[PDB]
């Protein structure tokens, strides 16, 4: 038949081309065609697609010559023209097709109505579908002698459909009438087709339904009469399909529907009530009670309110959807009898209560949706016989309270959605802060998988989120009022990639000690409004290289898009980008000198004071340093300080670095010099000279000397012997000056200076 | 087995433009077929899709929330 | 805005591509179609680059 050799073979004696492509074969008529008038896909013994674009019936005279395809399951047609007075069977002999089980024949450019010609030779179909837009009339003998189809379909727009279309299709399981213009059940058809399973109807305008429509049509298993703008039903319209499993009465236009609507359909399996296009308030008593072999209903209609018996004793229901209504509330016996349910969905509705025996038989229930409500609490008692829930959605309601024995009976809980909601713990701030052990209410729940809290208030890292739920995945904190980190809120013990979101928080400070079992838990700190002060120095080390702790490498943080809100000089920088040094935080006047501005540094545990008013001819009342600190450096810079106080000056006595450039010092004594300092810039003052007793304290100490009137006479040997032994601790030693005529003091020798 | 046949909501051509395999919707803005049981405001309508720009497959829309 | 039957992820192999996040399981709005139809989220192939992730609705001659 039909593969890579004969679709090779095609170019060269080629009308056509043909190119594999996957498993199948693309012929294009004729072969250079921007437009060919037949696009022909090859799946061989699977199905042949034959795509038209034809003017005219002779047309078909540019098909492939002999094509051999072979046997073939589906033959598929598309916008091609009925061939006149030719069966369709010719176009496929042409072909070379054998023994289809399918023809489709899907066109809006026919030509022609239809006609039982058309089929001559294809009474051996079990499948056939006609499917076209155009104003067209479909003879009701089109169907003659087809008594293998098992599955028909038509779409024309049918308005009608003559009793005698039926009278060969005994063979008969599927009708597919979907989306025409019909406005009655054709009479007396169901008799011919006593295998009939299935009975689709929907977008049709069948505003006039009666028992007697179904007479004799207990073969039927499946009705489908969706969008056919029904209004009303009587009540005993489905009485005579009594072995009927499936009904669909969706998009419909029902204000109500009668009691007993299905009272002789005993063998429903599942009902459909979907986007009923207006309000329908209720539905009647009992309508779906008693009914032995029940498990699925979609009700979905603006239903207001619904009776405690609807689905009395039918104990074998496993699904219900009733999301999108307008429920306020549910009566507590409604479930009573569903032993069986297995997932409930009452998902946007208007439910402010449930009642705490709604759910005392439902024992079975493994999911249970309530999210876009106006739910407020959850009570002792609620969810307390349901051992075998698995997942509970309850997004999105105003959940304010969780009664502390919520959670005790629900061990097979896994997945927890309380995310957008009004929850706070309830949670006293002195508590937190003095690291009280208090458990969560979901604290009974160990082996708990996701737990979403997103877009609450919680402010606290709870106990057993860390320590119980050893087995939590997914901890979603984002977008809560945490306020401040600790290690300890990111010690959570979970061994199964536990994953935290903790973005969009409070997350001002973030505290972890200097001081240096085995889980990997990632957290996201992203979107946090963090000051950037002396009190994250760790922190920040820890995000970058310098610090790496015991507990450093039980977690992993995102901070990638963690910027500092304050204080303004860091504002907007991430925290990777940090400096360490710049990290400070501000020492108030009372401590800090009235003109002065003074900080603290962690990085290097430095008190730094600055007074730069330019005025001071003196050193300032300083504050003590804190037995913590190390370093303390007195900016004194472009001022006129007239004289040094006494060393012994208290927080003067424990300056390591002064800071004197621009002064007018006249002369330094070695007993106003602070006994821990390492550092001395007296750059630029009115000195003269220098003491043999301040060079010995000199010699690590550091100085600055130049831009001095320096007297080089022989009383400067001294000084002139210390600048030529100490390259190391003298930075502006070549610019030091001798003042006497002014010569560099490197240029002058001991000679020079000191006959 | 034999017999079946997979159904979209959506009308589209496959065809050939090396070799290049598009999908192009059969219509503009046609309404998505077996769309007759969606909430009214979904709207469903067929759009095309892209690879990047090759029309790659046809596709029923529905304007509701994720 | 807009959403389609079957949930895919998009990525970039420079080739975009479009994969089912479902493939072979049951498309979203499963109960929304009429009865006999069984919605299953195919992916789809252009050329083999996974192109697209599309809502079939299954038939067959056999009932359920
Ligand atoms: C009535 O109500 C009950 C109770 O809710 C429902 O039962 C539950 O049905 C769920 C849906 O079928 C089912 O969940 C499955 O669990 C399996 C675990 O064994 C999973 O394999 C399965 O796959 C998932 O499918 C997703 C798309 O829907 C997709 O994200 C992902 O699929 C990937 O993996 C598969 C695996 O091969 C690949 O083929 C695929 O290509 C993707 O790569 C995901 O894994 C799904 O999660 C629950 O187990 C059922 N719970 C029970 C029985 O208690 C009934 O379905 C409801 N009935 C009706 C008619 O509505
Ligand atoms: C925790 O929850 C937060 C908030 O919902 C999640 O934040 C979101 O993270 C994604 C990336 O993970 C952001 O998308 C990306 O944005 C950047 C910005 O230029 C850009 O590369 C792309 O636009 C990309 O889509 C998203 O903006 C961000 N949203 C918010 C509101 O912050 C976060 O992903 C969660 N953490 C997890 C899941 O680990
Ligand atoms: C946090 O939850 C609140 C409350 O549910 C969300 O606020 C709602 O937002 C929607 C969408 O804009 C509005 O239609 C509602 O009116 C809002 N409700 C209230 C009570 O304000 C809020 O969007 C959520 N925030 C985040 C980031 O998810
Ligand atoms: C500190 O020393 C400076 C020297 O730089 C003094 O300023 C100078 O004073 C002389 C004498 O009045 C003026 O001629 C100069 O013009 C001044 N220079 C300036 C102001 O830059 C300053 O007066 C001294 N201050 C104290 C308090 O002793
Ligand atoms: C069919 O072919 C004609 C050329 O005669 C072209 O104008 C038209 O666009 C084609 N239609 C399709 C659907 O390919
Ligand atoms: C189909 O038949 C009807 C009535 O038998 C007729 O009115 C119509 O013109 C026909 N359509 C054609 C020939 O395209
Ligand atoms: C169909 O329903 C009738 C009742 O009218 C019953 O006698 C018959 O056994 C049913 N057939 C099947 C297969 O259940
Ligand atoms: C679940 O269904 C079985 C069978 O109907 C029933 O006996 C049982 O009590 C139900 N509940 C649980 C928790 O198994
Ligand atoms: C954070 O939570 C607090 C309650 O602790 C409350 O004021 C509000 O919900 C949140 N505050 C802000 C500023 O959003
Ligand atoms: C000098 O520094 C040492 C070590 O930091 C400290 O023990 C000592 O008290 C300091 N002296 C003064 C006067 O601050």
């Amino acid at each position: 038949s039909f593969g890579r050799d004969a679709c090779s073979e095609m170019s060269i004696d080629g009308l056509c081309q043909c190119a594999p492509i996957m498993s199948e074969y693309e012929i294009i008529c004729p072969a250079n065609a921007e437009n060919p008038t037949f696009r022909l896909t090859i799946q061989p013994k699977d199905y042949v697609q034959i795509m038209c674009n034809l003017t005219d019936t002779t047309d078909y005279q540019q098909l492939p010559k002999k094509l051999r395809i072979g046997e073939v399951d589906r033959v598929q047609m598309r916008r091609c023209m009925l061939p006149g007075h030719t069966p369709i069977a010719s176009i496929l002999d042409y072909l070379g097709i054998v023994s289809p089980t399918t023809l489709i024949f899907e066109s809006d450019n026919l030509g022609m109505n239809i006609t039982r010609q058309h089929l001559d030779r294809l009474h051996g179909l079990k499948r056939f579908r006609f499917t076209t837009r155009r104003l067209t009339h479909i003879p009701a003998n089109l169907l003659t002698d087809m008594r293998n189809l098992s599955h028909l379909e038509l779409r024309a727009n049918i308005e009608e459909m003559p009793s005698h279309l039926f009278d060969d299709l005994e063979n008969l399981e599927s009708i597919e009438f979907g989306s025409n213009k019909l406005r009655q059940m054709p009479r007396g058809i169901f008799g011919k087709m006593p295998k009939l399973k299935q009975l689709n109807l929907w977008s049709n305008q069948l505003h006039n339904l009666t028992k007697h429509d179904f007479e004799g049509a207990t073969s039927v298993l499946g009705i489908d009469i969706h969008d056919n703008g029904i209004e009303q039903l009587p009540h005993d319209v489905f009485a005579h399909l009594t072995n009927v499993t499936d009904i669909n009465l969706s998009a419909n236009l029902f204000r109500s529907l009668p009691q007993g609507l299905f009272d002789h359909n005993k063998h429903l399996n599942e009902v459909r009530l979907m986007n009923n296009r207006v309000p329908l308030a209720t539905l009647p008593s009992r309508l779906f009670a008693n009914q032995p072999e029940l498990q699925i209903l979609r009700l979905r209609a603006e239903l207001q309110s619904l009776p405690g018996d609807l689905f009395e004793h039918s104990t074998q229901i496993t699904n219900i959807s009733l999301g999108d209504n307008l429920l306020k509330t549910l009566p507590a016996t409604l479930l009573e009898h569903q032993v069986n349910l297995l997932s409930l969905d009452l998902s946007n509705n208007r439910l402010t209560h449930l009642p705490d025996s709604l759910f005392a038989h439902t024992t079975n229930l493994t999911d249970l949706r309530l999210e876009d409500n106006l739910l407020t609490g959850i009570s002792g008692d609620i969810f307390s016989n349901l051992g075998n829930l698995v997942t509970l959605v309850m997004s999105r309601n105003r959940l304010r309270t969780i009664d502390s024995r919520a959670f005790v009976s629900t061990n097979g809980l896994r997945h927890l959605h309380l995310d957008h909601n009004d929850i706070d713990l309830q949670q006293p701030l002195l508590d937190i802060m003095l690291q009280t052990q208090i458990n969560s209410p979901f604290g009974y729940m160990h082996g708990l998988l996701t737990l979403n809290l997103r877009n609450n208030s919680i402010i606290f890292v709870y106990n057993d989120w860390k320590n119980t739920m050893l087995q939590l995945r997914e901890l979603d904190l984002s977008y809560n009022n945490i306020s401040s980190l600790g290690y300890e809120d990111l010690a959570f013990l979970s061994q199964n990639r536990l994953h935290v979101n903790m973005t969009h928080n409070k997350i001002r400070r973030i505290a972890l000690p200097e001081d240096v079992n085995n889980n990997l838990v990632h957290v996201d700190l992203n979107d946090n409004p963090l000051v950037c002060d002396c009190t994250i120095l760790w922190f920040i080390q820890l995000v970058r290289g310098v610090h790496k702790p015991q507990y450093s490498r039980q977690f992993k943080l995102r901070t990638d898009r963690l910027v500092c809100s304050q204080p303004n000089v860091l504002e907007g920088t991430p925290v990777r980008q940090i400096e360490p040094q710049t990290l400070i935080c501000p020492l108030d006047f009372s401590k800090c000198p009235r003109g002065c501005n003074c900080h603290v540094r962690t990085y290097d545990k430095a008190l730094v004071i600055n007074c730069h008013s330019g005025n001071l001819t003196h050193v300032p009342r300083l504050p003590n340093l804190h037995k913590n600190m190390q370093l303390m450096e007195l900016h004194l810079e472009n001022n006129t300080l007239l004289r040094l106080p006494s060393a012994n000056t208290p927080g003067y006595e424990s300056v390591t670095s002064l800071h004197l450039a621009g002064n007018n010092l006249t002369s330094i004594d070695v007993d106003q010099l602070p006994t821990n300092l390492t550092h001395l810039d007296i750059s630029w003052n009115h000195l003269q000279m220098l003491n043999a007793t301040v060079l010995g304290f000199l010699n690590w100490r550091s100085v600055k000397l130049s831009g001095n009137p320096w007297m080089c006479d022989c009383t400067a040997k001294p000084l002139l012997l210390f600048t030529q032994d100490n390259f190391e601790r003298i930075g502006d030693r070549n610019e030091m000056m001798c003042v006497n005529a002014p010569t560099r003091m490197v240029e002058l020798s001991t000679n020079d200076i000191c006959p | 087995v034999g017999g079946s046949d997979e159904r979209f909501l959506c009308r589209s051509i496959r065809k050939l433009v090396q070799a290049i395999q598009i999908e192009e919707c059969e219509g503009a803005d046609q309404p998505c077929d077996f769309a007759a049981n969606f909430p009214q405001s979904y709207n469903p309508i067929c759009k095309q899709h892209y690879t990047q720009k090759i029309p790659s497959c046809c596709k029923c829309a529905l304007k509701t929330g994720l």
